[PDB]
């Protein structure tokens, strides 16, 4: 075990690489593309 | 308005028929920070003497011309004190301001794709498994006139692929818009400006062995004279290094 | 998870700033939505792109390689260059940072050893080779019946990402052995296989799942079948036999149509 | 975990106390870092040596021994002396205190018994030997298919550590049977193997993992291939046959070069 | 103690038998301030890549050798990226750290005057009114071996004066102590260090046409072997530009 | 079981020898070497 009307995110092998897919998603924006302009 | 002025020290571009500037990935060139650094030695920043517009040789754009590419930093290796800093250092980084210039007339028709490809790894001109030679992927300021697809292209000497439809790498032109690009439509604008930051998974690498970017100008629609006797128009490319760094001073890697 | 935006209502509009006009030349995509063009209704839209994010898109554990045990021995140099379908998906991007979990699907039976041989040293070249006796080379012993072996390799870069494409060389200008592309840029190790029994079949399938992926510089998807690995060469030489010698095929996926405007 | 220190900035310096001068004779290593020699920038350095600590370095479960079941019977005296690669890694140190977990990898099938025979008593010398019936000798029964047996042996010293090297003898001056080195200093027991079936192959591989290690007095790494176990003898007699009799090879890893200054 | 260490970026001098460093005119090299400036363009500071020790060729010091001189910035014109910045700019300034190195043995006797002369204007080797040629006052890193006074010195080609007693300019040696100097007495020290600021009545000038300083090493007392078979000893000179500036980027003034 | 935005260090066999690798590291210094001096 590693870390934590509930949920539990538990790492059995105690490595960050040994975890499954990373489902926690924040970063995004299309604008790096589709609008890559100064002004 | 369509007017634009870009002053990078010692030199000034003035574009009176212009689009917005493409800022690649919404990212301006920065100096390598301390968080991202690898090598322990204090780098050199040449600033105004290296960072400035270097205009290359013009290329004649004609009926039937398939396109051109330049490799960066390669195209600048002989240019001013920027090119001197490439040979005397292990490593270097830089961003670039690429300004492409083609003007014709309101009687001319044509379109050019001006794109900047990170890590543009060419394909061998055909056949068996051969690395494209160092000599061919480093033409210098002259760049490479794309010739065209043929069964008769010489396959000797590890030559690169000549077919612009496949981007010389085996992927369709027309998807090249995923890279920083602008179109020069003679009806609309006579120029283009792309500000690319330093793109790499490495903080700095060898300026001579690795070509970070590639500037590719493809004639998307051919050049029609209209009613004029002008069947060809020049295309001038002008590059400004920006926020260029160099570290690992040594003997010049030149001959 | 992020749902796609709702469709807002829009009525008739008389506007002196057209949103449907623009310039393809500027290098920007269109901002136009159906609210600019037609007259629309409010639609409450719960659809997600969650299955299109780079974690789900590249996270399915494709087959990277196949090897055959010859004399109860096999060897594989870890890479995605061999399989066209997974190689095309990685090459939507210039740079990838990922951990990989490696599952070994074998039809053999009895007992197998996998040795992960880190770069820079010599691997066992046969079964019964003394190099299969290793203090520090990580190995896996498994019995193919009752379970498939799986291990995670973290990200071994030398850089902050893997190069999918590399426009440089590993040696300077005048060197005649120059190698072009990503092959010098990193080596992920090799997997050695041997059987400690005879038993079942000889086939070893290596499935690899990228996880914890970070992708960087989108590229045009591969428009042509691959020819060689670590190349980008798309010109295919079908035969060495005779007068068709030195005839090359591109082998693209574009299909024609009889007429424009009649489709 | 402990990250390596950051590189601090340093400018030009005019100093009347050189940090780059010193004396090799004092017996101390250099304190010099790149901030003393060149002009440096701040580098934020997150690298760790975690994989170099003695727990990770010696903690990979190497193969200590191989035995073959002859008439469904095998015997092995526990030691690291037989395998050069793990023997070299333990011998970076003079003294080691470790527990060991013992994994048995066998290609046999059916049913096997391992008896751990503590020092000082007699072991079973064959299968069907009555000594395989034991009240207090710890044994392990396992079926090689579906799982590998593993057990931990704690630290059995007679001392606070194991001797990797021992410069003494077990008997006084005039005794003619004197034994030199670590062999008298401890005995870790022996593992007896038998099969209660026939079935599969005869090979038994003993993998041992040091855990909870404490290492003491660093030594120069072994510069020469081993010849005998419990020796340190590095002179190798390749053949007993003929005129090359009494010719010895050192078998070191030093390689020459054509010229100094030309490398 | 007599120990000294001087680290100018990328390079380190270590002197274990040493005097104090001469700081010429009690003045360290500074960058040109805004109060004193003339030209309007932002100068370049190469810093660690130009500012660093450049060791020249050694000269053999012998019985009967009259001396040597080097001109600065001239001696550094081919040296690293410092010399590259001389050719690509109109103007430049710099201070220098000159480190002279001669070691023999406790059986050797001898003395060397190591002086730095601002505006050392040579004299023609003799006779009529002739400017000494550009070719002779710009030997580069090699400097000039002073030969000696003779009626037989070739007067052709505008050659400089060879007589060290008159400092080649017509003023007595022995008054050369009015300039920044140290003596290397083999009995005492094996080296010398002089930190000279930028000296000129002008904020910056052309690095190629004008030689600000001159480094002059005169064998004040000859080299006696004592009882040893060593009749000659090398003399190595190592120069670090410090606080060097360049402005007026142009084409290289090279050929 | 033996002992204890979380973590749990649990010993299944209730012996200190039966535990896995010891990952808790404090003691260190190179100076026993590289600087083994009186003054």
């Amino acid at each position: 075990g590693a870390q934590v009307i509930k949920y539990f995110n538990i790492n059995y092998y105690k490595d960050s690489a040994s975890s499954g897919l990373s489902r926690q998603d924040f970063s995004q924006d299309p604008s790096k593309f589709t609008q890559p302009l100064v002004d | 308005d369509r007017l634009k002025q870009i002053t990078i020290g010692n030199s000034t571009i003035t574009t009176q028929d212009s689009l917005h500037t493409v800022l690649a990935y919404g990212e301006w060139p920065t100096y390598l920070s301390d968080i991202d650094a690898t090598s322990v030695d204090k780098p050199t920043h040449p600033e105004t003497s290296a960072d400035r517009f270097y205009t290359l040789d013009s290329v004649e754009w004609q009926v039937g011309s398939h396109g051109w590419w330049w490799k960066l930093p390669d195209a600048l290796k002989d240019m001013g004190v920027f090119g001197q800093n490439m040979y005397y250092h292990s490593m270097g980084r830089s961003g670039f301001i690429i300004h492409t210039q083609c003007n014709a007339t309101k009687f001319h028709s044509g379109a050019l794709i001006v794109a900047v490809i990170p890590e543009h790894q060419l394909a061998y001109v055909g056949g068996v498994k051969v690395n494209v030679g160092y000599d061919h992927t480093h033409p210098g300021q002259s760049g490479h006139q794309i010739r065209g697809p043929s069964q008769s292209n010489d396959r000797s000497g590890g030559k690169p692929d000549e077919d612009p439809l496949f981007n010389c790498n085996g992927t369709l032109l027309g998807n090249i818009t995923i890279f920083p690009h602008q179109i020069i439509n003679l009806r609309t604008n006579n120029s283009s400006t792309i500000v690319v930051p330093y793109i790499n998974c490495v903080p700095m690498d060898n300026m001579l062995k690795h070509n970070n970017l590639s500037l590719v100008i493809i004639p998307l629609v051919p050049l029609r004279p209209g009613s004029s006797g002008i069947n060809s128009v020049p295309i001038t490319v002008t590059i400004a290094p920006y926020k260029s760094e160099f570290s690992g001073a040594m003997e010049a890697q030149r001959q | 998870v992020l749902v796609v935006p709702d469709t807002k209502p829009s009525g008739p509009q008389h506007t002196t700033k057209p949103s449907i006009l623009g310039a393809m030349e500027i290098g920007a995509s269109s901002n136009a939505t159906p609210e600019s063009t037609i007259e629309t209704r409010y639609v409450y839209n719960t659809n997600t792109n969650a299955e299109a994010d780079v974690e789900m898109f590249l996270g399915r554990s494709a087959l990277w390689g196949k090897v055959t045990l010859t004399r109860q021995y096999a060897k594989w140099e870890i890479n995605f260059q061999e399989q066209a379908h997974i190689r095309k998906k990685f090459e939507f991007f210039t740079y990838l940072r990922f951990d990989m979990e490696v599952t070994i699907v074998t039809n053999n039976k009895g007992l197998m050893q996998i040795m992960f041989v880190p770069p820079g040293i010599d691997h066992p070249e046969t079964h019964d080779d003394r190099k299969w006796d290793s203090a520090s080379n990580p190995s896996v012993f498994f019995q193919p019946k009752s379970g498939f072996p799986r291990f995670t390799i973290p990200f071994t870069g030398l850089a902050s990402a893997y190069y999918m494409f590399y426009d440089g060389y590993d040696k300077p200008k005048g060197s005649d052995n120059n190698e072009y592309g990503i092959a010098p840029t990193n080596d992920m190790g090799l997997l050695c296989f041997r059987t400690l029994d005879n038993s079942g079949g000889n086939d070893v399938k290596i499935y690899v799942k990228p996880k914890h992926i970070t992708a960087w510089v989108p590229r045009p998807p591969r428009a042509t079948q691959y020819t060689h690995k670590y190349s980008t060469n798309y010109h295919y030489k079908p035969n060495s036999s005779g007068p068709d010698e030195h005839v090359l095929k591109d082998r693209h996926f574009i299909k024609t149509r009889p007429l424009i405007s009649s489709a």
